[PDB]
């Protein structure tokens, strides 16, 4: 079962992947 | 109609506009039919029954068949 | 039988849909009687009914599981009436209306109005041309061999 | 009668005229060989 | 605990954020460089 | 060659009546860009029938 | 410039709402922004390239991530024929408390039943806990993020690639065949040899015993002695449990043709065998071009040689090197349309090779998934054709291809577009006639009078195959056959079980009723095709508008005169060709769903009668298949089955309102904001707020756009509700 | 605004200049033709489109020929 720290631990990595990503679109711009 | 479809869908009968719930009569329109059953004899006095059985009356049915009968008006 | 197919004459799917139409006929003439305008047309009605399924049977059709009669194409002559035979008539025919139509436009093009010649026919020479086609075949290969049906790059194109 | 022939000439009329007997002939066809899918 | 989280991220992710989103787009566009 | 009442096919890419053949009713020998005048059997989309072209877009056809 | 549309100073000094509207549908296309050098063009489609990339790995993560924190899996895996495979969870606040209880069914919180085939690959792949799915989706977002800094990385000013890079052809082909097809394959066979066909026979490998659990009791021993026999032996028993050792084998790599008995679905030793020798087949073909090596091929050179000695192609494939090498838009048509092909392939061959476990039994989802991928292709095919006109209005030199095989095409283009409008007036004049002959004499009570043409050629070809039914004793449905003597002891004894075996959707029975739906399938394409090949060779130029090629892909016409020019644009053909796209489709997943449906029902006999005739279309599929969808919210209550029954509405709304727009035009509209403007700035109060964008109407080609959107969205939504509740409501 | 063009296949016909609804066009001297007139395009930042000069060309393909552009409160025809 899906730990609260396993899903914890996901979220920080999608913050990380939102980070990066608005840099890449302000790179193309 | 799209707030009752919602509403239906999601298993909220209670939020319709219907006669069972939110009700929008037609108040006026119920008014006038009332006058025009109660013309015969009244504001008609000459005459002997309803212009329409539609406003009100009985059933008249010919060959067990209803011919009219009373159209009632509601949301 | 080709396709797993059997003739119709053998099936019995075939013969219960012939039974079962005449039965519907017959069950409403009873309603009307004797020579009673109406009997007498139902029952001329399960005569043409029973004499279709009579020719169907005695034909070469092959029916299948739904006792229904099922076309084959595929150029083998044992079934030839069922599309060969009659598509060469289709040829035949629609041959001969467009090359006596072609007769005709390029005929009356060379007239004093051409146009008006569309609108409203020269019956007397329509129909001179119209009798004209029954040799459309052996006309139209004469005239492509003579360089005459084929055009060569003398018509308009389009920009590019 | 020279002008009427030319109206009976039209295009419109020829092919009313034209499909009604075409129509027609394929009609009385069916009514003495009737049914057929195939020749036979 | 994770279980919360659908009642806490619901209303953000389909109220907040796209008003947000929309209020900046519209700035972006009625702004003269 | 390019006259008056002479068939000329046009060579013209442009032109509604390309390779098509037409009669050329006048050549203006003043100098104009589009000399000859030639007229055709044949409306184009717009209903004209007619349109100048020079000598060398025209090819005398007999 | 210094407004929206940075990259258009024409859009940004406009004074009204449409620099918001195009400013949005032209950010795209990059090569017309205002001051663009090509090789600008090529870094930013590059990047671009990467951050798509990253977005198909986080929505991979997202599947894997919900299903292992909110479904079923491990039930399932346990299960898989009695369980119902969960998607996500649902938390809409709108909800009633019976909405809540109806779509909790089964489970104790409200949620989605999932009918995209997920749960089916990842069992057949090797996937048994949630904990491994989890995994999956914490790797895949490190990867997004790895891809996401690869795009910033390669537009930063010392990594940015050159435009020769990007136009080393040979070096790409060979790389891309040989490592990107290539060996990914070859590690492909490596995780299913390794991991997937151990779990199938009951055993764990992971990432926790990989190194020490030798996938065949042999070792490598065979491989390099040349013994490669040795992993063919001892194949699976027909008795063999899925997911356990009883009746299990050792062979990795076999031929054995057919499906396994229990799972009905393709062997998965054969599957690993299969990528091994299109492995392979790759790594060969990627080793043809020079790439700094001395050895290869040069492309150029190839196409060059290339001329029929006749002369009746012309100048042969000279220049064409030169025009694919420089135009974008022509190497994106060839990729769309061969990727339109392969997507098509998928949607027929996955139904009836059915490659994972268990998922022919779940008849929702292989439903879904064929209607998913042939609705792609159909996209993907259009914009092809889309692109390819687009190339020929920018890309195309004349000069260049003096006498091209491309060039002498648009010579003779009034023969093929002529031609193919006589394919299609046979194709429609036919069809539609024997239909309604069929429909008249039926509703006449004669059916016995039906014009029914047996698929003989068809029925031929399955027969080649194997099939016996229709008794034609041809190759492989003959004994005697040379054919049948080289595979009898190979891979033919499983597959002829397979193709004459009536459960099976190998090679399904074919009948009258096929004949003519087949038929109209092909006048769809080609009706579809000849618009849109109109559109790409009449794009450069027409009688009408000999200068069309001036004026671009996209205008509005060229005005009301010499007759009327309205929709003469090459834009316009993508969007009349959209319209019978989605017709064509629509037949072909219609058929499908209705063949399939009585098949499953036990009554194929209704297909086969019925569907001679358009009545039975009607009244046989789509009025009696209809009863549970419009029955999901009634007057007396509400089931699992609401969602998708107010979809189907809801899709019904969009496409009448896109009508709207593709029949009232924009006069009409302009006319009546004006009257809107007037009462804005005369009424109190109101005049206090103004506007800073001049309201005008939208313009033609976007209420094209915006109808053709609309009527998109409204027919997939309401055939996809269908589709999901039809199935599910009667079968599940 | 939009963009007009005049070649050089004009033949002083003036019916293109007396169909312009925003007076663009004018009738300049010229000696190509044998009219001794030419159309000239002066006024082109008040041309809203209409094409109803291309309407009025009589040669064979217009020699005068309007390509939307850049649009305008003038070239959008807005009287608010
Ligand atoms: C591509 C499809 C195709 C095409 C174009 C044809 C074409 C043809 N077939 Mg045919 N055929 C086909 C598929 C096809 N077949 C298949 C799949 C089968 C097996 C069911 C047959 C079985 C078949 C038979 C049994 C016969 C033909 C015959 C013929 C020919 C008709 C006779 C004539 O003069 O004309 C014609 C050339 C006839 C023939 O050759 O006559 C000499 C004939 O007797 N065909
Ligand atoms: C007899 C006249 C005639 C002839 C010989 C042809 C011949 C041809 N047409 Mg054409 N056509 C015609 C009339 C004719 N057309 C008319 C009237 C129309 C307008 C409805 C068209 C519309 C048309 C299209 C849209 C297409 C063709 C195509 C074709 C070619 C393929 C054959 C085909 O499918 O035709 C099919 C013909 C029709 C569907 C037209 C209907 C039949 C007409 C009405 C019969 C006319 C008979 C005439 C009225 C008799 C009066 C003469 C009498 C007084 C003597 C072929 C070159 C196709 C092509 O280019 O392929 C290469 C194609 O795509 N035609
Ligand atoms: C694109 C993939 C995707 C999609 C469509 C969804 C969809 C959903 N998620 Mg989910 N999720 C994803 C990936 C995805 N997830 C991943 C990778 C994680 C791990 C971090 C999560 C973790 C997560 C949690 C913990 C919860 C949801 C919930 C939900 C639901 C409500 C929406 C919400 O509050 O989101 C909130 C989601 C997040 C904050 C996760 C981060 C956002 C992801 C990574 C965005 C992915 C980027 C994407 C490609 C952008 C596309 C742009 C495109 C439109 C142009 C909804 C069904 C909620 C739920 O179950 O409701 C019942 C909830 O509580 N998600
Ligand atoms: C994911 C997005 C989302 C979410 C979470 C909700 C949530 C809700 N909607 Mg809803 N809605 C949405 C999208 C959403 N909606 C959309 C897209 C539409 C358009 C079709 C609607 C149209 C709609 C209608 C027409 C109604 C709701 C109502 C409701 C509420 C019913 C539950 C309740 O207890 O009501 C009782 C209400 C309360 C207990 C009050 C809760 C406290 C409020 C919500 C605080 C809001 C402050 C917020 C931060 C301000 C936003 C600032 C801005 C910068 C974003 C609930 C809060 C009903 C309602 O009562 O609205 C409030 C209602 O009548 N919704
Ligand atoms: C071995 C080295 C290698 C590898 C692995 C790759 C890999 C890749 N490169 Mg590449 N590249 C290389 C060397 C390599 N490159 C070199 C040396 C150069 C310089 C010359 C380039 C220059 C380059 C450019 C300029 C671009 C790429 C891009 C890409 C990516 C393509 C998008 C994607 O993920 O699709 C991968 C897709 C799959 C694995 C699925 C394949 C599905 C097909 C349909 C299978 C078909 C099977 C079979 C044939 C079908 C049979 C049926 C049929 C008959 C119908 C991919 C990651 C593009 C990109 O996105 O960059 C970010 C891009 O724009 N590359
Ligand atoms: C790899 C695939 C690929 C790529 C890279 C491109 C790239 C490009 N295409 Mg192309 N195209 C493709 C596939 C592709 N296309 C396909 C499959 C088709 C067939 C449909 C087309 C059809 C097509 C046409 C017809 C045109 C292009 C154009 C373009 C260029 C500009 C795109 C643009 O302006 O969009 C900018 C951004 C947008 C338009 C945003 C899109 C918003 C969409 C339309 C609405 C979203 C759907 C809706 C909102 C869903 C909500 C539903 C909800 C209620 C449930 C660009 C070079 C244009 C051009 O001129 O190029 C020269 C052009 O005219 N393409
Ligand atoms: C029900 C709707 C419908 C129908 C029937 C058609 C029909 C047709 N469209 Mg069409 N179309 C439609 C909707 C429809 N469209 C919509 C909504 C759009 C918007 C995208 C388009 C866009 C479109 C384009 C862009 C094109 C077509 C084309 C065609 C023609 C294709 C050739 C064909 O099938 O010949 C057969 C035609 C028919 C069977 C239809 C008419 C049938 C009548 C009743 C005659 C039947 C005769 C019968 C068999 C007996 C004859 C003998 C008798 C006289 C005794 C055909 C006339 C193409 C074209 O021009 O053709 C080359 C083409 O390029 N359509
Ligand atoms: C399927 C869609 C097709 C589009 C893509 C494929 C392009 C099509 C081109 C493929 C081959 C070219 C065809 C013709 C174009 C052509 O004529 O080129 C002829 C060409 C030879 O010419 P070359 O230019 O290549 O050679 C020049 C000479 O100098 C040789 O040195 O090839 C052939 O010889 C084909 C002959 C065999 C044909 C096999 C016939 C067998 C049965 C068919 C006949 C049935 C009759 C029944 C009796 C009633
Ligand atoms: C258009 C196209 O695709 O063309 C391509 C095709 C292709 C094939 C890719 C090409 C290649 C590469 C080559 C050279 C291909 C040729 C041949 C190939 C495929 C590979 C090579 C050698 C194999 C050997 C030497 C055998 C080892 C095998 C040995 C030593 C053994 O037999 C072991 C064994 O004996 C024991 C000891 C005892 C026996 O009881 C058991 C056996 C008998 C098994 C081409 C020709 O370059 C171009
Ligand atoms: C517009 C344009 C374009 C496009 C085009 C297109 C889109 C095309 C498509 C095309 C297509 C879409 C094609 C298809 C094809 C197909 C084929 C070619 C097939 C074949 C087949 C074969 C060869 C055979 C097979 C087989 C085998 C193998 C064995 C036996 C059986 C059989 C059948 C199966 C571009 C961009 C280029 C540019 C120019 C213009
Ligand atoms: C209704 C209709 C309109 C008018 C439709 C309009 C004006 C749509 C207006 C509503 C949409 C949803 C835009 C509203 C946007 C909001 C005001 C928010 C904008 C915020 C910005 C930052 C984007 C046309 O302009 C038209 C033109 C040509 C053919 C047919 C038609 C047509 O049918
Ligand atoms: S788009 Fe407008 S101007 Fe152009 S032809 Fe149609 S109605 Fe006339």
């Amino acid at each position: 079962m899906i730990t609260d720290f396993q899903v914890y631990i996901a979220l920080m990595a999608a913050l990380l992947a939102s980070v990066l990503a608005i840099r890449l679109g302000a790179t193309l711009y | 109609y799209i707030h009752n479809d919602t509403m239906r869908a999601l298993g909220r009968p209670q939020d319709m506009f219907s006669d069972k719930a939110i009700q929008l009569q037609p108040i006026f329109a119920q008014w006038i039919q009332n006058i025009h059953l109660l013309a015969p004899g009244t504001t008609a006095p000459n005459a002997l029954a309803t212009t329409s059985y539609a406003f009100g009356g009985d059933v008249i049915e010919v060959g067990g068949k209803i011919a009219m009968m009373p159209i009632k008006l509601g949301t | 039988e080709i396709g797993g197919l059997t003739k119709c004459s053998e099936s019995a799917a075939f013969t219960k849909r012939l039974n079962a139409s005449v039965k519907k006929l017959e069950q409403r003439a009873s309603q009307y009687e004797a020579d009673s305008p109406p009997a007498l047309a139902l029952k001329q009605q399960v005569e043409r009914t029973q004499a279709r399924f009579d020719k169907y049977s005695r034909s070469e059709l092959l029916c299948g599981a739904d006792g229904l009669p099922h076309l084959v194409a595929d150029g083998r002559w044992s079934h030839a009436a069922e599309f060969i035979l009659p598509g060469f008539g289709f040829i035949y025919i629609s041959g001969w209306i467009g090359w006596v139509g072609r007769k005709y436009l390029r005929a009356v093009s060379t007239s004093a109005n051409p146009s008006e010649s569309e609108i409203i026919i020269n019956v007397p020479l329509a129909l001179k041309i119209m009798t004209t086609g029954y040799i459309w075949p052996i006309s139209a290969w004469q005239e492509l061999i003579s360089n005459d049906l084929v055009a060569v790059s003398e018509e308009i194109t389009v920009s590019p | 009668m020279n002008d009427f022939q030319k109206y009976l000439s039209t295009a419109p009329v020829l092919l009313t005229l034209w499909m009604t007997f075409t129509a027609g002939f394929i009609i009385e066809v069916n009514r003495f060989f009737p049914d057929m899918l195939g020749l036979y | 605990a994770a279980s919360f989280l659908p009642s806490i991220l619901v209303p953000l992710v389909g109220l907040i954020f796209p008003a947000f989103s929309m209020a900046l787009f519209f700035l972006y566009v009625q702004t003269d460089d | 060659m390019i006259d008056r009442n002479s068939k000329v096919r046009i060579l013209r890419k442009e032109s509604y009546w390309f390779n098509q053949i037409g009669t050329v009713a006048t050549v203006d020998q003043s100098g104009i860009r589009y000399p000859a005048v030639v007229r055709f059997e044949s409306v184009n989309y717009a209903g004209t029938n007619t349109n100048n072209f020079a000598l060398d877009e025209l090819v005398e056809v007999k | 410039a210094t407004k929206f549309p940075k990259f258009s100073q024409a859009l940004a000094q406009d004074p009204a709402t449409r620099r918001i509207w195009y400013g949005i549908a032209t950010a795209h296309d990059l090569e017309a922004h205002d001051g663009m050098t090509e090789e600008n063009l090529y870094q930013k489609i590059f990047a671009s390239h990467f951050g798509h990339l990253a977005i198909i790995f986080l929505w991979t993560s997202g599947n894997l991530f919900h299903v292992a924190w909110q479904g079923n899996f491990e039930k399932w895996v346990s299960n898989p024929l009695k369980t119902r495979p969960i998607a996500h969870s649902i938390w809409d606040p709108h909800f009633g408390e019976s909405a809540l209880k109806a779509f909790s069914k089964g489970n104790t919180y409200p949620v989605n039943i999932t009918f995209s085939g997920l749960y089916q690959w990842w069992y057949t792949i090797g996937f048994r806990t949630n904990q491994e799915l989890y995994k999956g989706s914490i790797g895949l977002l490190l990867l997004a993020s790895v891809l996401l800094i690869a795009g910033w990385l390669h537009l930063q000013p010392k990594f940015r690639p050159s435009l020769s890079w990007f136009k080393n052809n040979e070096s790409r082909l060979n790389h891309h065949l040989s490592g990107l097809l290539g060996f990914s394959s070859l590690a492909w066979t490596g995780h299913l040899v390794h991991v997937a066909i151990p779990a199938s026979r009951g055993v764990h490998v992971g990432w926790d015993n990989f190194l020490t659990t030798p996938p065949h009791p042999a070792g490598l021993t065979p491989f390099f002695t040349g013994n490669w026999t040795v992993y063919a032996e001892n194949p699976d028993s027909a008795t063999h449990v899925f997911n356990t050792s009883e009746g299990s084998g050792t062979a990795i790599l076999t031929f054995l043709g057919g499906f396994h008995p229990q799972t009905q679905s393709l062997w998965l030793s054969d599957m690993a065998h299969h990528h091994l020798a299109i492995a392979v087949v790759f790594i060969v073909a990627g080793h043809m071009y020079r790439t700094n090596f001395g050895i290869g091929h040069n492309m150029k050179e190839i196409l060059d040689a290339h001329r029929p000695p006749g002369g009746r192609l012309g100048a042969g494939h000279v220049g064409l090197f030169e025009t694919i090498t420089n135009s974008l838009h022509m190497q994106l048509g060839l990729a769309l349309a061969c990727l339109g092909v392969a997507t098509s392939l998928t949607a027929q061959h996955m139904y009836a090779l059915t490659p994972y476990a268990y998922l022919s039994k779940d008849f929702t989802t292989e439903a879904a998934l064929y209607t998913h991928h042939q609705y792609i292709a159909g996209f993907l095919m259009v914009g092809a054709f889309a692109h390819g006109a687009i190339f020929f209005v920018r890309d195309y030199d004349p000069e260049l291809n003096k006498n091209n095989v491309l060039a002498r095409m648009l010579e003779h283009k009034e023969a093929i577009i002529s031609h193919l409008s006589w394919a299609s007036l046979f194709l429609g004049f036919h069809t539609l006639g024997l239909y309604i002959h069929n429909d008249t004499v039926v509703a006449f009570g004669q059916p016995e009078k039906q014009i029914l043409f047996e698929p003989l050629f068809a029925e031929y070809i399955q027969a080649a195959s194997g099939k016996a039914v229709y008794q034609f004793n041809v190759l492989l449905a003959s004994s005697t056959s040379p054919a049948t003597a080289a595979g009898n002891q190979v891979w033919l004894p499983g597959w002829l079980e397979a193709i004459n075996n009536p459960k099976t959707d190998l090679f399904l029975k074919i009948g009258p009723g096929d004949f003519l739906v087949h038929h109209a399938i092909a006048l769809g394409l080609h009706v579809t095709a000849l618009i849109l090949v109109k559109g790409a060779l009449d794009a450069r130029g027409s009688k009408l508008m000999p200068d069309k090629k001036d004026f671009g892909y996209s205008f509005p016409c060229d005005g009301p005169g010499r007759g009327g020019t309205c929709d003469i644009s090459a834009w316009d053909a993508f969007y009349l060709a959209m319209f019978w796209m989605l017709n064509t489709i629509g037949w072909v997943t219609f058929y499908w769903h209705w063949k399939h449906m009585t098949i499953w029902g036990g009554n194929p006999g209704q297909f086969d009668e019925s569907s001679n005739y358009i009545m039975g279309w009607l009244r046989d599929y789509l009025w009696l298949n209809s009863s549970p969808l419009i029955n999901g919210y009634n007057p007396f209550g509400m089931n699992n089955l609401s969602v998708w029954s107010w979809m189907f509405l809801f899709g019904h709304l969009i496409w009448a309102t896109g009508f709207m727009f593709l029949i009232s035009w924009r006069g009409y509209w302009q006319e009546l904001i004006e009257t809107l403007v007037w009462a804005h700035e005369r009424t109190p109060l109101a005049n206090l707020i103004r506007w800073r964008d001049k309201p005008v109407a939208l313009s033609i080609v976007q209420a094209r756009l915006v109808g053709l959107v609309h009527f998109s969205v409204g027919y997939i939504l309401t055939y996809a509700a269908f589709v999901i509740a039809s199935t599910s409501g009667k079968f599940a | 605004s939009h963009t007009v063009k005049i070649y050089d296949t004009c033949i002083g016909c003036t019916q293109c200049v007396r169909a312009c609804p925003t007076d663009v066009l004018e009738m300049v001297p010229w000696d190509g033709c044998k009219s001794g007139q030419i159309a000239s395009s002066p006024r082109v930042e008040d041309c809203v489109g209409c094409k109803r000069c291309e309407t009025a060309c009589p040669t064979d393909f217009l020699s005068v020929r309007v390509y939307l552009g850049a649009e305008t409160t003038r070239s959008l025809g807005l009287a608010y």
